């Protein structure tokens, strides 16, 4: 439910403030360690697969973020990832914080998601390998290819 | 074919058989008198907006007995139309340029009245912003088939003194084969 | 008028209703043409299809009135309307103008040939179950084990 | 800062000499999008307004235009006075190169205006159009009658009660005006027209079609009122009935030869009231078919006047138009977007066609005109103006840069990226004679052959459609495979683009002078006001001015000189 | 309390939400969760704007307009970057898995995702992968299921359950697989299940009579009206297209019918655009039915009727005021004669003065839900108008209410308001002959017959106050029932009593004015409110007049030889054989009516009258109030050679004809101004609407939306060139769209809602001063009653105890929604939703018949032995016989009657 963190923040007490000012949260203070041989991407893939198929169905951006969230983990996973997902993950997480959904079931969701992007981001970056694709030709239709 | 019959806008027709069939020196000299007023066709090009100077690119009343209304069918220029009309000599024929001479043609409102129609009859119409000038030739075409098969009186003092207009079986039902037998066309990204 | 004049592809002559590859009107019986007509001179109205579809139940044009100027070819969502090349018009009765459901569906694809409209549709249709158009998941049963 | 930025134009030193004049009360300045400084006067301070613009350092020389408006359905009124009705004096300066708003409010009861005509003479017709379209009365005004209703109608046209559909057609009316018409000469009254009262003979003389009476001494003309309004096709008022959309077709058939240039000006207004700004390839695209319909004028008028004393050139620009867009006279293809397809895959085939083979043309067109000598006899000396009969008069085509007035619009004010193509505008000298008038657009027609050349040159590979969400129509295969693109296809047909309440103003330079889209939005999806000047309209307003005292070939050798259309004048 | 937008001072409410605070502003906030009827919860977060804490501050933080209360210092902020953006992404995350079908959606124009989709100006994707999908369901005749439409904010449901107290909508399913619908397939069983096509946002819920030829908003003419179904009147917009009425849709007004409408009103126009109506007037000579023009019929109407010796008028409760006095004028006011039983006449006469002279207040509809303990007394309100029922359910949730407002959380929030109460619900004390849809809710449903019912009434105000009337005879396992709901309405602060004409008898009218008369008597604020049968029923009592008795007896005595029924099938207030007699023996029979009747054969001249769609006219309320109905569209205007005019206009034109021997056609404000004149307690119908020469700015309000397709080809089918438009010099509509829509216009009736960037039914808040409340610029509809002075006496004539007797039956009442309507069961799509023909019986009572559930019995009243299936009620009371009431061959004033030889067939 809280967010990742690396070697020089194992050094901080585990307190609440001590963690709060470290741009992370105790929560149940159980630790979760993930080592090297263990792909980032996967492991925050299996955290929004469960934080998608777990949430309740009241408001929307739960609703319609985490699996978005899922499909991009799932593209960044299989090598089919297209520019502009990390930054489509920014926005989500910006837009899943505290206030903007119904409970807090969001932003501890997302802000594993946000340490991922902040820390590990080269594997992220190494998960986009095909262009943006998002419409299909019509064949009668000139498109508005844009510059 | 069966025809309409106008003898002496609000008048009123009724649809009867032509009256050749009921003497041969008269039916071929009506086809004669026929094919006289269908080949040589005199047109006076009324100046209006934005179909006149179209068919530019395709003289005096009253030798020309044929009226092609081009444009818009404004208020004020409609007593001119209708004036225009009763200067020309029978027989006479209207051809109808754009929409705007056969309905109110994308102006609907106050100074504009909606079509000919309304004011003087029209043998022949031709639909949409400004046609072709080959659309106004096989109108030319129709309206010559339309002349070439019809039974006017030949003079006013002897024979019947009534019009004959056929009525023609509509372009859509002819054309209606070669229309809808229509599979493929091409794109509209090339030229 | 002997020699046929040439005429490019986006040409704005003869209105013609166009079918899909698979053999059916396009024409969803909406009314984005008939609105979007400065003039007026679309009238139409909805049947359904006892298993799916709309179609047209009648399809009239008062070509008396209509300018050719391609609003509601533009305003198609299912590339029903067309606008063909051919340009060969004009009647003896303004009557006979108005040109109605049979004088303009024509037994082929126009100038787009290979869209079809049903195909990105999420509607049941005859041939298409639902979860079955394009970039569309099977529908997952509401009573379903997975969480 | 955006050029569609809604600006109070209070940094502009002519509202600080307003300020020092009459106050800093008495007039309330309006912040628009119309990119100009509009300043609300009282009625009663309105004269002594005009007569302090008019007496500037660099005065406010040309009133541009002059129209009413019908406030009374005008919801979105914030900073406004309150009105009624409204009366709007647009004015402009060329040696500061700016234009100012004059807006008078008016009640129900009192719809009395000052007249304007004896600061600006060409203020004559408008103020007939303000007193015909809307109920508006100008007090000490000469012949204050309907311009383009006949004086037998009831209503007022632009009034927002008056219905603007077609009535029932009554055959009883038609014949009562016929009959009018065959009386017209015998009960001809020359008081109402304007005329003073044995040698006067008063004659109906029957491009378009109409009507100029003529008082003759002997063959010698000495006063002609021009009878106009019988092209009268209500644009305006079906600009308060169609959308922002639908609206298209109807900007392209006020001027039928320009077209594409004319519907240049209101999409470029719906897209400052939109807040769009379009790319660069849109621009592009809409400076070579504005510069392509821009030569076909040209060349019709010039075949025109040089007949009485062209058919593969204007075919071949139809069949480039014809490839690019639909049909030829009226393409109806610019969107708010910008335009409504893209460029086809053969289109620099064409052009180059075009552009290889209309120089030889050009010099075969200077050849005939340089010896002419029977025509150069014909048309030197008539119709004889330098700057002030044309400052005063509108006068904004050819004639104004005739009179040596440098002022066009694609380089005083440049739009859609003119300021990209290189380009020296021609300019007479002195004289705006016919002549200089014909070489003049002659000349122009070679500057916008090489801002052809230009445009086939560097062609920007960007969107043909810009990505603000209010370009109506979105792109057509978005539309076709994604939810929202249909979503905004759907209400941007259906109901129309919801564009917020402001009011904005483009101003043109036209195939025959400067055109411009005035338009007043209420927040719905239609217009709550659509303006538009024309360039013909001031030019046939100064036939008075110039011909009098000559003879009646040479006031029809003027006309033919004059590039004026019918339809264009009575919109 | 002020608020800061954008930096700009605005004087609020304090106590509402921020969300309608700025909608009541004018201002634009995207919103899909919440509604103004139904509270505020957070199912969507939509409605985001970016709160500050001081003047001078620059982070903010986003909350939710809905759920942030408008308290005096807020500065919020609605169009900056933040907020657009999140509300941006908000839109795409619904738009995330939404179908590509909204050309062949039933919603279209009026979607409010595609208006809130456009506002947030979101039009490109980036959503590249799948989307979702979910099976439909059946939901019965009405309501057309479209589940992938859905963006799950929850509002359906929360109507439904909350707000309609319905058992069948639900949701079902998890995180993203949510669902809302039934658990299976079958018709939603509630009375207000219509209110969810426009409830919906999305095209989920859709209206399958609509859906059924089908056209978009802007290509429907609206018009205001008023519903001809029942007594209680609602607004509503009927729309049609190419001839025939298409959709009726609500029409707010703040008094009555604020947002919902039932099934029955909703879904009961089919009877307008049947093909078997009479379009032209028909004489009969021997057995040729000719069809003349308007001015032939009138000719040799007014030929025969001044041949006659004597003329008399049968009016119709359905028909308007304008028709009914047209009719009193035609014929003389001493030979006049309601077209209603003598029974049900007087039961209506006696409601109305307990009305107008009873000196007690009559609630409107919308402040029926104020009340704090509601007794139904003999009336099904759920069945025979189930709006007030509605108004019942809503004020049973004022418990609810008030105890929520005890704690000071806000009333817009209404989930804790939910969680606070937890079945605290307000006393609502119903009496039937059988069980109601509103037991679930009921503190007590008593289940008696009618006289039972009527005893408990007097009893209840005989122990509210001694000066009523005993009652002898009560059992004390009954009185302390009585003891229940007597302390249950001493303490509460405004009682409710609803009665009706619908209960068949006189007395539960006069109990439930004692038990009113008793609670003010005590110095309590309390309303009675009663539901009468009919549409103008309360018109046509306020006109008075004769019995169909008296004008059946005019008939076959022989001293009337000329008889004009006026809209009338005559058959359902009186026997149908004593009718046909009485008709036969007639010399001249007219019938001036718009469906066919089974009176129209043999009868000597057919007028071909015009509905609500196509005639202008007046309609009382139940409550009292006048409102006024206004014509949808010309039947002129498509095939022309019928006329179809008002009926009002055919009875002033044949009296005109009759007396000058001349034909006029006269306007509806000469007939206003002639029963204003005439009738004294009826001149308060000229303030409901204004004149013809009313104008806002000069010019007329439009029926039509301003982009109204196909004007040049819509009748091109048969005449190519376009007729001019209908001109209505009756009222102040144009049949064209040259009028006047606007929001912020100075008038109290709307034809259609529609807002530039608000094309949904949601449009409504543009055109209130502040949104769920009262219409701006006032109300449709003036009340014209005055609460006297002083009330009435205390009704002395208490009945007695029901005894069952050998060898006959009581006929008890059921009036079902979909089937006890003459106008209703016309309607093609109400006849899968009525239930089959059936008759009620004890388990006592069958088990002495010895006739088992489900078999044919054989009953015979007026010598005909007919045979209904039986079914066994648990419910009634032995000695009665329950029947649906309305239905074809079961006349509504068989309630109360005697049966005989039940014999089983
Ligand atoms: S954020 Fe909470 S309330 Fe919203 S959908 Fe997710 S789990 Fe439910
Ligand atoms: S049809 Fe088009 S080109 Fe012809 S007159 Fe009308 S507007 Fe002009
Ligand atoms: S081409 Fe234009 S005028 Fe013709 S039907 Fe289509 S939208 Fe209407
Ligand atoms: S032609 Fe196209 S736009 Fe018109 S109703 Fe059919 S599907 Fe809709
Ligand atoms: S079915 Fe409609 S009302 Fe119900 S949650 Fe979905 S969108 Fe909302
Ligand atoms: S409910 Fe609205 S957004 Fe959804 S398919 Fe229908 S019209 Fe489109
Ligand atoms: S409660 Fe009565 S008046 Fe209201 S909609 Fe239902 S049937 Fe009509
Ligand atoms: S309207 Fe849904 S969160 Fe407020
Ligand atoms: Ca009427």
């Amino acid at each position: 439910g809280t967010d990742f963190l690396t070697e020089a923040h194992l050094d901080l007490p585990m307190e609440f403030e001590s963690i709060g000012k470290a741009g992370s949260r105790l929560g149940t203070a159980l630790a979760m360690a993930v080592d090297h041989e263990i792909n980032m991407v996967s492991l925050v893939r299996n955290l929004e697969e469960f934080f998608a198929r777990e949430s309740c169905g009241w408001c929307t951006p739960c609703r319609d973020g985490l699996p978005w969230s899922v499909k991009i983990l799932r593209a960044l996973e299989r090598g089919e990832g297209q520019p502009g997902d990390i930054e489509t993950l920014e926005q989500l997480c910006r837009f899943l914080g505290p206030g903007k959904t119904f409970c807090a079931h969001a932003p501890g969701a997302v802000e594993p998601l946000q340490s991922a992007i902040k820390y590990f981001r080269e594997e992220f970056e190494a998960g986009i390998k095909q262009p943006f694709s998002n419409t299909h030709l019509i064949n009668g239709i000139q498109p508005n290819l844009l510059k | 074919m069966d025809y309409t019959l106008t003898r002496i806008p609000l008048q009123k027709q009724e649809i009867v058989t032509d009256p050749l069939e009921q003497n041969v020196f008269m039916g071929k000299l009506n086809d004669m008198v026929n094919w006289g007023r269908k080949n040589s066709i005199w047109p006076y090009n009324f100046g209006l907006s934005c179909c006149y100077v179209e068919m530019v690119t395709s003289a005096s009343p009253r030798q020309a007995d044929l009226m092609v209304v081009a444009g818009t069918c404004f208020t004020k220029m409609a007593p001119v139309i209708q004036r225009l009309y009763d200067q020309m000599l029978e027989p006479k024929w209207v051809i109808s340029m754009g929409a705007c001479a056969n309905s109110g043609g994308m102006y609907d409102i106050y100074s504009v009245v909606q079509g000919v129609d309304k004011f003087i009859p029209v043998d022949v119409y031709i639909p949409g912003c400004p046609p072709r000038p080959e659309a106004y030739m096989q109108a030319l075409m129709l309206l010559q088939e339309s002349i070439g098969k019809e039974r006017r009186p030949l003079s006013w003092v002897v024979g019947d003194q009534g019009v004959y207009r056929a009525n023609m079986q509509s372009e859509r039902e002819r054309k209606r084969g070669e229309r809808i037998a229509v599979t493929n066309l091409r794109t509209p990204d090339e030229i | 008028p002997e020699e046929p004049v040439y005429l490019p592809p986006r040409y704005r002559g003869r209105i013609v209703l166009t079918r899909d590859p698979d053999g059916e009107e396009r024409c969803v019986a909406c009314n984005l043409c008939a609105v979007a007509c400065p003039v007026g001179c679309i009238s139409l109205q909805k049947a359904e299809t006892k298993d799916g579809r709309w179609y047209p139940e009648f399809f009239r044009i008062n070509f008396s009135r209509c300018i050719f100027c391609g609003l509601c070819e533009e305003a198609c969502p299912t590339t029903a309307i067309q606008l063909t090349p051919d340009f060969e018009m004009g009647e003896y009765k303004r009557q006979d103008l108005v040109y109605e459901k049979e004088d303009l569906l024509i037994s082929g694809p126009g100038k787009y040939p290979e869209y079809n409209f049903y195909r990105m549709a999420g509607m049941a249709i005859d041939g298409k179950d639902k979860g079955e158009a394009e970039n569309e998941a099977k529908p997952i049963d509401v009573k379903s084990l997975l969480p | 800062e955006p050029a569609w930025q809604t600006r109070d134009h209070l940094d502009d030193p002519v509202i600080g000499e307003l300020r020092n004049r009459f106050g800093p009360d008495a007039f309330t300045v309006q912040a628009t999008r119309t990119g100009v400084p509009v300043v609300w006067i009282k009625r009663e301070q309105l004269l002594e307004v005009g007569d302090f613009l008019k007496k500037l350092p660099k005065p406010y020389v040309m009133l541009f235009d002059l129209h009413g408006m019908d406030e009374r359905l005008r919801t979105h009124r914030e900073g406004l006075p309150a009105a009624d009705f409204s009366v709007f004096y647009h004015l402009i300066s060329i040696d500061r190169n700016r234009d100012i708003m004059l807006k008078v409010a008016l009640a129900e009861n009192d719809l009395h205006v000052p007249t304007f005509t004896k600061l600006f003479p060409n203020a004559n017709w408008y103020e007939r159009e303000t007193w015909d379209l809307f109920g508006i009365t100008f007090d000490g005004h000469p012949n204050l009658r309907r311009i383009m209703m006949p004086q037998t109608w009831k209503g007022h046209p632009l009034r927002k009660d008056y219905p603007a559909r077609a009535t029932e057609f009554s055959p009883f009316e038609l014949t009562k005006a016929k009959q009018d018409l065959e009386m017209e000469a015998l009960t001809f009254k020359p008081e109402e027209w304007g005329m003073k009262r044995e040698d006067f003979m008063f004659l109906n003389l029957g491009h378009g079609a109409f009507r100029i009476v003529l008082q003759l001494d002997g063959e010698e003309i000495v006063d002609c009122v021009p009878d106009i309004g019988y092209h009268h096709r209500g644009a305006e008022k079906m600009g308060e009935r169609q959308s922002w959309h639908s609206y298209i077709p109807y900007t392209d058939r006020i001027e039928y030869l320009g077209g594409c240039v004319n519907e240049m000006p209101y999409v470029l207004a719906v897209e400052k009231l939109a807040g769009i700004t379009v790319p660069d390839r849109v621009n592009v695209i809409r400076v070579m078919l504005s510069e392509l319909f821009r030569i076909n004028s040209h060349l019709l008028y010039i075949s025109t006047f040089i007949q009485d004393v062209a058919f593969t050139d204007r075919q071949k620009i139809y069949d480039l138009v014809e490839a690019i867009t639909g049909f030829r006279m009226h393409p109806a293809w610019f969107r708010i977007g910008g335009v409504a397809h893209d460029l086809p895959r053969g289109w620099d085939r064409l052009l180059r066609e075009f552009l290889d083979w209309m120089p030889k043309r050009l010099a075969s067109y200077e050849k005939a005109a340089l010896q002419n000598t029977i025509l150069k006899g014909r048309s030197q000396g008539v119709a004889a103006y330098g700057a002030k009969e044309a400052l005063e008069w509108g006068t904004t085509g050819a004639g104004l840069r005739a009179t040596g007035i440098d002022f066009d619009v694609r380089k005083a004010r440049p739009y859609s990226g003119y300021e990209n193509f290189d380009f020296e505008i021609p300019v007479g000298g002195g004289v705006s004679d016919c002549y200089t008038r014909v070489m003049l657009k002659v000349e122009e027609l070679r500057q916008s052959l090489r801002i052809l050349e230009q445009c086939l040159n560097n062609m920007p590979e960007g969107p043909f459609k810009a990505d603000h969400p209010l370009t109506t129509p979105p792109p057509k295969e978005r539309t076709l495979q994604h939810i929202e693109t249909l979503i905004t296809h759907f209400l941007q047909v259906s109901w129309g683009p919801v564009m917020p309440a402001n009011e904005s103003f483009q101003m043109i330079e036209a195939t025959k002078g400067i055109n411009s889209y005035y338009l007043t939005s209420d927040g719905s999806t239609m217009s709550y006001r659509t303006r538009i000047r024309t360039p013909s309209y001031a030019h046939l307003q100064q036939i008075p001015a110039a011909i009098r005292g000559s003879l009646v070939s040479d006031l029809i050798v003027y006309l033919g000189s004059i590039d004026f259309v019918m339809s264009d004048v009575d919109r | 309390a002020t608020i800061h937008v954008d930096g700009k001072e605005y004087e609020v409410n304090g106590a509402d939400n921020l969300l309608e605070a700025c909608l009541s502003l004018g201002l634009d906030i995207p919103y899909f969760c919440w509604h103004p009827a139904l509270g505020s919860v957070g199912a969507c977060r939509q409605c985001a704007v970016k709160q500050y804490q001081n003047a001078e501050d620059t982070r903010g933080r986003l909350v939710m307009s809905c759920m942030t209360p408008a308290s005096d210092g807020t500065f919020i902020s609605i169009d900056d970057e933040e907020a657009k953006q999140f509300r941006e992404s908000v839109v795409e995350w619904l738009m995330t898995n939404h179908p590509h079908d909204c050309p062949v959606c039933e919603e279209g124009g009026n979607c409010h995702l595609q208006d809130m989709t456009v506002m947030t100006g979101h039009s490109f994707r980036r959503y590249r992968f799948t989307k979702r999908t979910h099976r439909n369901q059946d939901l019965g005749p009405f309501i057309s299921h479209e589940m992938n439409r859905c963006i799950a904010c929850y509002r359906c449901v929360r109507y439904y359950k909350d707000y309609a107290g319905g058992t069948d909508l639900g949701v079902y399913g998890a995180h993203d697989n949510v669902y809302f619908g039934r658990p299976e397939d079958g018709t939603l069983e509630s009375e207000f299940s219509g209110n969810l096509v426009e409830i919906c946002p999305t095209g989920v819920f859709t209206d399958k009579t609509h859906s059924e030829r089908y056209n978009r908003k802007w290509d429907m003419q609206f018009a205001p009206s008023i519903c001809q179904q029942c007594s209680i009147g609602c607004n509503i917009s009927p729309g049609e297209r190419y001839g025939e009425l298409r959709r009726i849709e609500n029409r707010y007004n703040g008094t009555v019918n604020h947002y919902f409408l039932c099934d029955r009103g909703r879904f009961g126009y089919g009877y307008v655009n049947l093909k078997d109506r009479p379009r032209q007037p028909v004489q009969r000579r021997g057995d040729d039915f000719i069809t003349l023009n308007a001015e032939q019929a009138m000719q040799g109407a007014a030929d025969i009727l001044r041949q006659s010796k004597k003329v008399i008028g049968i009016g119709s409760p359905r028909a308007s005021v304008e028709s009914n006095f047209a009719l009193r004028e035609l014929v003389g006011e001493e030979n006049f004669y309601t077209g209603i039983a003598h029974g049900e006449q007087e039961r209506l006469q006696l409601a109305l003065k307990v009305l107008r002279e009873g000196g007690i207040y009559t609630p409107a509809l919308r402040e029926i839900e104020s009340y704090d303990a509601v007794l139904v007394l003999g009336e099904d309100v759920t069945q025979t108008g189930a709006r007030v029922a509605l108004a019942v359910r809503q004020a049973v949730k004022g418990k609810a209410r008030e105890m929520a407002a005890a704690q000071k959380v806000a009333d817009w929030q209404i989930a804790a308001i939910l969680n606070i109460g937890q079945r605290a619900k307000h006393p609502l004390f119903v009496t039937n002959v059988d069980d109601t849809r509103l037991d679930d809710i009921a503190a007590w449903t008593y289940r008696a017959p009618v006289e039972d019912q009527a005893r408990l009434g007097f009893a209840i105000a005989h122990a509210l106050d001694n000066s009523a009337p005993a009652v002898d005879g009560i059992e004390p396992e009954l009185q302390s029932k009585i003891d229940v709901i007597v302390q249950a309405l001493a303490g509460a602060k405004k009682p409710l009593i609803i009665s009706g004409t619908n209960a068949g008898s006189l007395e539960v009218i006069q109990a439930a004015a004692n038990v009113a008369k008793a609670l003010k008597g005590r110095g309590a604020d309390v309303g009675i409110t009663m539901i009468a049968r009919s549409v103008n029923s309360m018109g046509l009592g306020i006109m008075g007049g004769g019995s169909l008795e008296e004008a059946l007896t005019e008939l076959e005595t022989g001293r009337a030889d000329a008889v004009v029924v006026l809209e009338n099938d005559l058959h359902r207030h009186a026997s149908a054989t004593r009718v046909n007699a009485a008709l036969a023996k007639a010399p001249l029979v007219m019938v001036v009516d718009h469906q066919r009747t089974a009176i129209m054969e043999n009868a000597h001249l057919v007028l071909s009258a015009a509905s609500f769609a196509e005639s202008d006219g007046t309609v009382i309320n139940n409550e009292g109030r006048a409102q006024r109905f206004f014509q949808v569209y010309d039947p002129a205007y498509y095939d022309s050679k019928t006329v179809m005019l008002e009926s009002w206009r055919w009875l002033h034109s044949l009296h005109s004809t009759l007396l000058s021997r001349e034909v006029d056609w006269t306007q509806l404000d000469h007939v206003i101004d002639a029963v204003v004149a005439k009738i004294p307690e009826l001149a308060g119908i000229k303030d409901a609407a204004p004149d013809a020469t009313f104008r806002i700015r000069g010019q007329k309000l439009a029926r039509e939306p301003h982009r109204y397709s196909g004007r040049t080809a819509m009748r091109a089918n048969i005449s190519v060139h376009e007729p001019r438009q209908p001109q209505d010099i009756d009222t102040m509509f144009t049949f064209s769209m040259e009028g006047n829509n606007q929001p912020t216009a100075h008038r109290s009736q709307v034809p259609f809602a529609w807002a530039p960037g608000w094309n949904s039914p949601q449009a409504w808040n543009k055109f209130q001063d502040e949104v769920g409340g009262k219409l701006r610029f006032g109300d449709p509809g003036v009340r014209l009653f005055e609460t006297s002075e002083n009330g009435l006496d205390y009704f002395t004539s208490v009945p007695a105890r029901f005894q069952p007797q050998d060898g006959k039956w009581r006929i008890a009442p059921y009036y079902h929604l979909f089937g006890s309507d003459e106008l209703s069961q016309r309607a093609p799509v109400f006849q899968s939703r009525m239930p089959q023909p059936y008759i009620k019986l004890n388990p006592a009572d069958a088990a002495k018949l010895g006739v088992n559930a489900g078999t044919r019995v054989s009953f015979s009243y007026d010598g005909n032995t007919v045979t209904l299936p039986v079914e066994i009620a648990e419910g009634l009371t032995a000695g009665q016989v329950g029947l649906p009431m309305g239905m074809s061959g079961i006349a509504p004033v068989l309630a109360g009657a005697h049966l005989e030889d039940l014999k089983e067939a």
